[PDB]
């Protein structure tokens, strides 16, 4: 057939370049980055309504100051979340201190080109990964399979994502609060979505310095979502 | 068909194709040759100078086996640094081990050995070079070039790369106009008229050449490279004799 | 590479099938119908020699029904040396678990060991499965006498009756329809010989081209006798159910 | 073409196209300029953004107090080679007390590269490195493709549009080496050098990477309003 | 470098063939015809001598091979591959058995092994079949004398007589003529070289056939005297000379 | 650990053992359970050095459930009693052998009989009517033979065990605070909370 | 060692071996779960093409994992006994180290995790197999029912259905299961699961099985006759 | 029999302040009744405002030292330059030391 | 069409990477000739020096490869070094293990068991050389043992191999059919080396200098290559009589 690690006549890698593929057919999920704060929030999108939707896990603690959001193939970032947590875990355990959220992404994009003829192919799945610590305050980064990761003040990733960054493009500014970010992404995940945006077909979560890495209730994006209904229709 | 599409498979006609190919990247390189003398060697080599911005004097391409063997290659330059890397790891356990450093025609046959190994097996690519080395041991001066396909000689001048026709036939007439020998000040002299005649394959871009030496006289019979005065007293010669 | 010549034996097909086990029981189909037949008081092995000859030495000869301990016997479909392999295999895990246990191994445990076994060749290493179906007939205290057969899939089921090899589908229908629940031996006996009578390719069925056991609590007493049959003894029986 | 599915096959014409295709990897990343004096030793970067949101990807990479890169290509490949040329520097200091020649490192690079070349299974690195240094023998600047080959240069540029650089440096190359004991004027002559390969985009706060080695200077790289002044 | 191939070069093919198997028997078809007849009191094996060049020493290359002193064997198909079989054939009777039980392997246990071999050539990764097909004859206190056929596959079928490779199908034929259960030792040779006649085209005399026996024990062979319980070998090869003295009453 | 005893009667198995734990001069607990439940109608009491005892009997338990599990199927106490002893037998020559000597008591479903068995760290095994490990057989065995018949009732079988501990507490010079006793029968396992 | 990469990324973003093991699990006899408000319900198809079978000794489809978990499955059979073991192992390995049995969450992340490993692992090729994870968790009284496949990823269902025929018997469970209000008593939770099979099966004869899962490790599997009576019942009411 | 460990004796002394600190120690190294040196550093900055001495055997001390300093380097590297607190150099020491804890580094240290 | 690219089975049974490297066995164009005397064991074989910048004392295909066997090949020279190397390593091998010198039969058996195993194996491919051994061995006296690509080997009266091999093959029958015993009755070597320059000019069709031929001989207790003047000695007494 062909090798794996293979480059192309236009010197990218095969196997790297078709995983993007399956991260465009995943389902979407957006981080914005404050001042205040970084917000996650993801399309759930249940194969059926008989799925019980509050064991969709798609936002995931890596640590008090690092949370994570998907977007592809979802069982692919199982061992790179285990790996996270492992990274930040033992930072503590050698340095006493918190990890930083740059050293974290590094450590889990330096799985991805461990594949060859080692994993048997690259990971179809992209991660946004956000925190805090002291250095360098809030921070949103977006690791690929391909090994690169780039830090965003705003991302979105999955099927909806080139129509979503564009609006990410117009709404986000530099004096953006929690609160106005929380309705940013709700407003991009109901205008993307292909069914009705509500509680339980997506889920917001964020990151403060005070509290910490929280995934939201829905009860409590629920009423985020009718503050953003009354918002719309105002003008 | 498809014979040619992997290492170490015979062709109907009993050819190794891949080794063939490796041969081409040898032909596309830079000239280098190699001369014996009556009591040593001489190497000298054509580096094509594809910028000003390049440092002179300063992208050296022989390299020393041990502290009496030297070695020139043309094609794929890392291959030859391969190449030489464990010629200077078979060199370094046969004294080791048996104490006196390792003679020409020993050393010939390791690097041999390697390079015909990666013949056998498609799991690795043949060598891109082909390999002009010698020097002095106990038994005098030797001169050898080694083939990607493994195979070697013994050699009384040799050649390789793009200016090799050239450079041959110039060697050809300094063995028949010196059957009794050839000093090791004169081989120099001759090393580098015959770089700057095999240039004429290479004439878009200018060069700067390199020699170096083992002599039983002149260096004790330890390789050294060719500096300073002797260097551009070669190169006058050189230049003398093209025009 | 060596990747150039690499067949992958353990892929899926676009139909969710593996190649090379849809091809290992095409293979098994050409091979000498075996019928194990389980009754209330014991069970049969009945199984055809393929395409013999006169200077075959028979009575020496072994090639479809196999010995794995004092309970427990199988007959073969498929490659020869495949199944002695395996066969081997078998009989050193029955005696490992005597060893720790101190008593003999159940037949399903030795059964699912084996079929695990032909599973790993499918799903890992790159190899060739076994082509080779097994027909098991045992006795242990807790099931009592069983059938179980076994494919290169590694994929194994329970039978009252059944035939592997050859013409499975005919024998399998023929023993649909005279098999009863409340069946005795010697009935099972001519049953399974009457089957392969008439599924055979054979012009006629003779002593010379069947081998034939019976496992039987008919021994002296609350215990269990194997039956590997002679050739004079297969010609007996073949006399007295009146094939010939 | 049928001599393009590994690393192990020489095609007809004796090339070897999966170096080649790696090669070109080098010339879709962003463009990269090096150049040195007798005193100094100077990398200049133009970094890449994925949009507005994002950050501009870093260039340049520290290996030792006297020693580093600027890389073009795929970047987890130059994290990969810098982190074995720190290993090496560091090997060179903790055994021997002794700073790692910038030639020495050089022939490490191409050995290590040489190695994916010509063995199955594995693939060339996907990256052009630009390293400089200062050690006993001076200032030095060197270039790494990933077929091998590494050379030792006045000045040179890689990446896209890179031969516009390449050019002016070839111009300017009687100048810019004589500027000794004024790292401000090297700088500015990297600078102008990587300003020929720019076009529509120009020179911005957090778009310029520039770095900078020399005799009483350690290895120390400049961004954000730190390069300001240079604009 | 290292050993790449750790997959299967034999599989099956759509139709349910083993490619590899097959081949390897269509080249012990082209082979030299080999034979064995098994009487009362012995066993007989038999072959020609095809010399490659009148200048080789034929008496060099031997076909029938001793594996123990009371079996031996003999193939058709592929030398080369025949020879190896005999060394790993010859060493696996020590390591398997002799080492453990302290005697010599009886013919079907040996027979077993060597199958074994060459079924895991038929598996196992990065290698082919073996090209041959042996007849292995041998005796045994408790089995007595018997004769086995092995083929690349692995499988392996007692016989009373048979032949294989070149002229095996007329060869078949002509031992099921003459072969009964009450032939002497003596009788079965005479048969062996009869049937041998009808393959061989050019010379055929005792240096062009190679001829062996398993048959009564040869205390002159033994090499020692001391110990009534050691007998001697029942394996011998027959000179070229007994060839011949039996090719006069032919 | 110190006293671990076994009795074999007419249609269930008692097995005593001490409740104490000790290290060095001091009594860290009074109401330790040495025994672990292997199977419904098996149990297995344990003696030897500290760590080795509950890693290797917790390992057995897990084997045992695991087999359990498999077959839907439990296994007979002469089953569970070889798998021990091989597992014993094959760390005796290990690079750190566990020191644990066990009892195993249980009641075999097919054959209505109850059964004891006596495994030590080496991998000795014995049936036996009644047992013990270490020092208390020494004191014990002597009632045992004198008192001991096969058709003896539970109550019996208690009250034969109750003068063996009484024998036990007056000439052990060690306090190995009383016993915890179980009885294993064709209803499985149960504690006598009043002894 | 055997390293080939067998599970591989295609040109549009597919990875053809797992999907193609989703292929054999469309193949495999149909399996369905239905979780009621103090009880979780397994049942499963037997296709009828194999009478003479000896249905004592033929590996059942409901395999327990634990006393209280239990694991069916739509595939290849042989397949789906690689991953039972492996759970088994697992079960007892939690038990042994955190002095607690495993949840059924935690259970159906493990399996899942084994299928995901054979996805991006050299030399091995995905399990044609999906599983219906059911039990209760100890010292709890909500049902649980998973499901996983042969991708990896996993989730918790109120009602689902794998294998030959799902897509029918979904399509069924979806207008005839209220969330609101499940089925209450065993009866009810039963006979929802028997009358969804009834949808694909042909005869209610021996082609049915059911297995109930209660709170506290109680689990029974239910006889032919047992269940021939939800057959008959069913039947009855239908006819009107 | 070889004996790998050894005694340089040797003596050091560590003082907090308010804001500042001190780390002394003298220059003398022995074995037995023998003097080695009269001027040899026992006290090393090691860099980002830390100090270290590792007082007993000279050969594991300074093996030590030689490793901190080794892991303030590669902190640099991996964390963005970020200066490594004394709190967090602390612990690291300690997974240095417990890294041969069946073959320990035969000193008392002081940070 | 794979079964041609590696060592498998073709459908007519059939090794076509064995039969290719036969093919590789003529490509350096040199016919080699051995012949046994009383005493001795003579191998003589052709040499081609076409460039005049080469040294000619170094172009050999003849080995020694222990102080009893004698080595010469047909074939390329990487691969007859390759050869060259291993029996010289298996040779001093078997006399530290065994006690005794390695008889030329038995280790043209082991290279032949070596090269069977690459007609077997994947991964290996098979040398594209013949190896012809001489010595004059302790039991059997004056050897001559020949192995090839396919793993075949075999004794020989006497032997020819290269691409004229047939027409050396048939002048060495006819002399054997009218003296009609197995070897050169003749006291000396030097007329056994004699005896096979004469045949070999008789059957190639063409005269001899010094520098064309390379000549071994072996005797008891040692193996030995003639130089070029001891070559000269040779032809100057076949053109006197
Ligand atoms: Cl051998």
């Amino acid at each position: 057939d062909r090798g794996v690690s293979t480059f192309s006549p236009e010197g990218r890698l095969f196997q790297v370049e078709y995983s993007l593929e399956a991260i465009k057919l995943g389902s979407t999920a957006i981080g914005i980055a404050t001042k205040e704060g970084v917000v996650l929030g993801v399309e759930k999108r249940a194969t059926s309504p008989l799925l019980e939707s509050d064991s969709i896990e798609k936002i995931v603690e890596i640590d008090r100051h690092i949370g994570c959001a998907m977007s592809g193939l979802t069982a692919d970032a199982r061992s790179m979340i285990e790996h996270a947590r492992t990274a930040a875990v033992t930072h503590n355990l050698y340095y006493d201190e918190d990890i930083n959220v740059e050293s974290l992404t590094q450590s889990v994009c330096d799985l991805a080109l461990r594949f060859g003829e080692l994993m048997s192919r690259p990971f179809g799945v992209a991660l946004l990964i956000a925190g805090h610590d002291a250095d360098d305050g809030y921070q949103l980064f977006h690791a690929e399979p391909s090994g690169t990761f780039y830090r965003y003040n705003a991302k979105a990733i999955g099927s909806g994502s080139e129509g979503a960054q564009a609006e990410l493009l117009n709404e986000w500014h530099s004096s953006l609060t929690l609160k106005e970010a929380e309705l940013l992404v709700l407003k991009i995940l109901k205008q993307v979505m292909e069914e009705k945006l509500d509680e339980n077909n997506a889920q917001l979560s964020c990151i403060t310095k005070q509290d910490g890495f929280k995934i939201y209730d829905n009860e409590k994006t629920a009423e985020l979502i009718k503050e953003l209904k009354e918002k719309e229709a105002a003008e | 068909t498809g014979y040619d599409l992997s290492n170490s498979v015979f062709s109907p006609d009993g050819r190794n194709f891949q080794v063939e190919y490796a041969v081409k990247a040898v032909e596309n390189g830079t000239t280098s040759i190699g001369i014996k003398c009556n009591d040593g060697v001489v190497f000298a080599v054509e580096k094509l100078i594809t910028s000003k911005l390049l440092v002179p004097q300063k992208n050296v391409k022989i390299q020393v086996v041990d502290r009496h063997i030297g070695c020139v290659y043309s094609g794929l330059i890392p291959d030859g640094r391969h190449l030489v890397n464990r010629g200077r790891e078979e060199a370094a356990s046969f004294k080791k081990l048996y104490k006196t450093p390792i003679p020409i025609p020993a050393f010939a046959d390791r690097l041999g050995q390697y390079v015909q190994a990666h013949t056998l097996y498609n799991s690795v690519r043949p060598f891109g070079v082909s390999t002009i080395f010698g020097g002095v041991d106990k038994n005098g001066a030797h001169l050898y070039m080694l083939e990607p396909s493994g195979s070697y000689w013994g050699y009384k001048g040799a050649a390789t790369g793009k200016g090799r026709q050239s450079a041959k036939a110039e060697l050809e007439k300094l063995v028949d106009h010196h059957p009794e020998g050839l000093s090791a000040r004169e081989a120099v002299k001759q090393a580098a008229k015959i770089i700057y005649l095999a240039h004429e394959d290479n004439k878009e871009k200018d060069f700067e050449l390199e020699i170096s030496w083992c002599s039983l006289s002149e260096t004790n019979g330890l390789h050294k490279f060719v500096k300073g005065d002797l260097l551009q007293e070669a190169i006058d010669f050189a230049q003398k004799e093209i025009n | 590479g060596s990747r150039r010549y690499d067949s992958r034996t353990t892929i899926f097909s676009p139909e969710g099938r593996l190649y090379q086990v849809e091809y290992a029981l095409e293979s098994i189909s050409h091979a000498g119908t075996a019928i194990g037949i389980m009754a209330s008081d014991g069970i049969v092995l009945a199984a055809e020699r393929k395409v013999t000859s006169t200077l075959l030495e028979q009575d020496t000869s072994t090639e479809k029904l196999y010995k794995l301990n004092d309970k427990i016997a199988v007959a073969v479909a498929g490659l020869t040396a495949d199944a002695e392999i395996l066969i081997n295999t078998a009989r050193i895990h029955a005696q490992n678990y005597l060893k720790t246990y101190n008593e003999d191994i159940p037949v399903e445990i030795l059964v699912r060991r084996l079929s695990d076994i032909k599973q790993g060749y499918t799903q890992h290493g790159g190899l060739r499965p076994f082509g080779v179906s097994f027909i098991y007939a045992g006795y242990d205290d807790r099931y009592g006498y069983q059938l179980y057969t076994s494919n290169p899939s590694g994929n194994y089921t329970g039978w009252k009756a059944i035939s592997v090899g050859a013409n499975t589908s005919a024998a399998q229908t023929l023993l649909q329809m005279d098999y009863k629940d409340d069946m005795k031996v010697d009935d099972a006996i001519e049953l399974a010989l009457k089957t392969l009578s008439k599924t055979t390719d054979s012009s006629a069925l003779t002593y010379d081209r069947l081998e034939f056991a019976t496992i039987r609590k008919g021994a002296n007493d609350g215990e269990v006798y194997q039956k590997i049959f002679k050739p004079q003894e297969i010609k007996d029986i073949l006399v007295k159910t009146g094939i010939t | 073409n049928n001599y393009d599915g590994d690393t192990v096959t020489f095609s007809p014409t004796g090339r070897l196209f999966q170096v080649e295709y790696a090669l070109e990897a080098i010339k879709q990343g962003s463009v990269t300029v090096g150049l040195r004096s007798n005193t100094h030793a100077v990398l200049v970067a133009l970094k890449r953004n994925a949009d507005e949101l994002s950050s501009y990807q870093k260039k340049i990479i520290k290996c030792d107090e006297h020693m580093g890169l600027s890389l073009a290509g795929l970047a987890p490949d130059a994290r990969v080679l810098s982190n074995y040329l720190r290993q090496q520097c560091n090997y060179s200091s903790l055994v021997f007390n002794r700073k790692l020649a910038v030639e020495r490192a050089g022939h490490l690079l191409c050995d290590k590269a040489q190695k994916n070349t010509q063995s199955y299974g594995g693939r060339p690195y996907g990256v052009g490195l630009l390293i400089i240094g200062y050690d006993k023998s001076g200032a030095h600047l060197l270039e790494f493709q990933p077929s091998g080959n590494v050379t030792e240069l006045y000045g040179t540029a890689i990446g896209a549009r890179s031969q516009g650089a390449k050019t002016y440096l070839e111009r300017t190359l009687d100048t810019f080496i004589k500027i000794d004991g004024n790292p401000d004027e090297l700088i500015k002559a990297g600078v102008e050098a990587i300003s020929q390969s720019l076009r529509d985009e120009s020179l911005t706060v957090d778009n310029l990477s520039i770095a900078i080695v020399g005799k009483d200077t350690p290895f120390t790289i400049y961004d954000g309003e730190a390069v300001a002044k240079y604009i | 470098m290292t050993d790449r191939y750790s997959f299967s070069l034999t599989t099956f093919s759509p139709s349910g063939k083993l490619g590899q198997i097959d081949y390897a028997l269509t080249a012990v078809k082209q082979g030299v015809t080999s034979l064995g007849i098994k009487a009362t009191n012995g066993v007989v094996i038999a072959t020609e001598k095809k010399s490659s060049s009148p200048l080789a020493m034929s008496e060099t290359l031997s076909k029938v091979s001793l594996l123990t002193p009371d079996i031996g064997a003999v193939y058709s198909g592929m030398g080369p591959d025949y020879r190896v079989l005999v060394d790993k054939s010859r060493k696996v009777a020590h390591t398997s058995y002799k080492r453990i039980y302290g005697e010599y392997p009886p013919t079907k246990l040996l027979v077993s092994e060597v199958a074994k071999i060459m079924q895991e050539a038929t598996q196992s990764g990065g290698v082919r079949p073996f090209g041959v097909s042996l007849l292995i004859a041998g005796h045994d206190e408790f089995n007595g004398f018997s004769l086995y056929q092995v083929d690349p596959s692995g499988s392996y079928f007692p016989w009373k007589a048979t032949a294989i490779g070149k002229g095996s199908v007329a060869a078949k034929t002509f031992l099921e003529k003459r072969w009964n259960d009450e032939l002497e030792l003596e009788d079965a040779i005479h048969i062996a070289l009869l049937t041998l006649k009808e393959s061989v085209e050019g010379e055929f005399n005792g240096d062009t056939i190679e001829l062996a026996i398993i048959g009564d024990e040869n205390p002159d062979l033994l090499g020692y005297t001391g110990i009534p319980t050691d007998k001697g070998p029942r394996f011998r090869k027959l000179t070229s000379q007994e060839i011949n003295d039996r090719l006069e009453a032919l | 650990m110190d006293i671990i005893l076994g009795i074999r009667v007419q249609d269930s198995v008692i097995l005593a053992s001490s409740k104490a734990v000790t290290r060095g001069i001091s009594v860290l607990k009074d109401s330790d359970d040495k025994t672990r439940q292997l199977s419904p109608h098996t149990l297995m009491s344990f003696a030897g050095e500290a760590g080795d005892t509950v890693q290797f009997a917790e390992y057995i338990q897990a084997n045992i459930q695991l087999y359990s599990i498999r077959e839907d199927y439990e296994l007979s106490p002469q089953a569970v009693s070889s798998f021990v002893r091989q597992e014993l037998a094959k760390s005796i020559r290990s690079r750190r052998p566990y020191q644990v000597n066990v009892l195993i008591g249980g009641y075999d479903k097919k054959k209505n009989k109850p059964e004891l068995y006596q495994i030590d760290y080496l991998g000795t095994k014995v049936e036996l009517p009644y047992g013990a490990h270490g020092y208390s057989g020494f004191y014990t065995f002597s009632l045992l033979d004198h008192h001991y018949r096969p058709d003896m009732t539970t109550e019996e079988g208690l009250d034969l065990l109750k003068l063996c501990v009484q024998e036990l507490e007056k000439r052990m010079p060690m306090d190995f605070k009383g016993v915890i006793v179980k009885i294993v029968d064709k209803d499985g396992i149960r504690q006598v909370d009043d002894f | 060692g055997y390293d080939r990469a067998l599970s591989i990324f295609s040109p549009d973003g597919h990875i053809f071996q797992v999907e193609y093991a989703l292929e054999a699990v469309k193949r495999g006899t149909c399996a369905v779960g239905v979780k009621g408000k103090n009880c979780v319900v397994l049942g499963c198809e037997r296709r009828s093409t194999l009478k003479l079978q000896d249905t004592r000794i033929t590996p059942s489809k409901v395999s327990k994992i634990d006393s209280h978990v239990v694991l069916s499955f739509s595939g290849l059979n042989a397949d789906s006994r690689i991953l039972i073991e492996k759970a088994r192992v697992e079960a007892q390995s939690h038990r042994l180290t955190l002095e607690d049995p495993v949840t059924v969450e935690y259970l159906t992340r493990y399996v899942a995790g084994v299928q995901q490993r054979y996805t991006q692992s050299g030399g091995v090729r995905p399990f044609g197999v999906s599983t219906l994870i059911a039990g209760f968790d100890p010292r709890d009284d909500e049902p649980k029912l998973y499901q996983t496949e042969p991708s990896g990823i996993y989730s918790s269902w109120s009602a689902q259905t794998i294998g030959r025929n799902s897509k029918t018997v979904r399509e069924f469970l979806e207008k005839n299961y209220d969330r609101k209000e499940p089925p209450a008593t065993v009866e009810e939770c039963v006979k929802l699961t028997v009358r969804s099979l009834l949808e694909v099966v042909q005869t209610g004869a021996k082609n049915i099985e059911i297995t109930v899962v209660k709170p506290d490790s109680d689990i029974v599997a239910l006889s032919s006759e047992e269940i021939n009576q939800y057959v008959t019942q069913i039947e009855q009411e239908k006819q009107e | 029999q070889f004996n790998p460990y050894g005694d340089n004796g040797g003596t050091i002394l560590g003082i907090a302040g308010e804001d500042f600190a001190v780390l002394a120690g003298d220059t003398r190294n022995i074995t037995d009744y023998s003097i080695n040196s009269r001027y040899e550093p026992k006290v090393f900055d090691c860099g980002d405002n830390i100090v270290m001495s590792a007082n007993g055997f000279a050969a594991d001390g300074d093996a030590l030292v030689k490793r901190f300093k080794n892991s303030v380097k590669w902190y640099h590297f991996d964390h963005n330059d970020k200066k490594l607190s004394i709190n967090s150099a602390a612990r690291n020491i300690q997974h240095l030391l417990y890294s041969r804890r069946f073959f320990p580094y035969y000193v008392y240290n002081i940070i | 069409g794979y079964d041609r690219h590696i060592t498998i089975f073709s459908p007519e049974g059939r090794l076509y990477q064995v039969e290719y490297a036969f093919k590789a066995t003529n490509q350096t164009n040199i016919n080699s000739l051995a012949v046994r005397g009383k005493d001795c064991t003579v191998v003589i074989s052709q040499k081609k020096v076409p460039d005049k910048l080469l040294d000619p004392t170094t172009v050999s295909y003849i080995f020694c490869i222990s102080r009893t066997i004698g080595m010469v090949v047909n074939g390329p020279i990487p691969d007859a070094r390759n050869a060259a190397l291993r029996a010289k390593a298996e040779a001093a091998e078997f006399r530290y293990k065994y006690g005794y010198d390695m008889p030329c039969d038995v280790l043209a058996k082991r290279m032949a068991n070596l090269s069977q195993i690459y007609t077997q194996r994947a991964y290996m491919r098979p040398l594209g050389v013949i190896l012809t051994f001489v010595s004059v061995d302790e039991e059997l006296g004056p050897s001559i043992y020949k192995t090839d690509p396919a793993g075949y080997y075999v004794g020989y009266k006497a032997t020819a191999t290269g691409p004229k091999q047939q027409e050396i093959t048939t002048n060495l029958e006819n002399h054997f059919k009218k003296s009609k015993i197995d070897h050169i009755n003749e006291e000396s070597w030097e007329k056994v080396v004699e005896f096979a320059i004469t045949h070999m000019i008789d059957a190639l069709g063409t005269e001899f200098s010094k520098n064309d031929l390379e000549v071994g001989v072996a005797t008891k207790d040692k193996f030995f290559t003639l130089s070029a003047e001891n070559i000269e000695e040779r032809l100057v007494a076949i053109a006197e009589q």
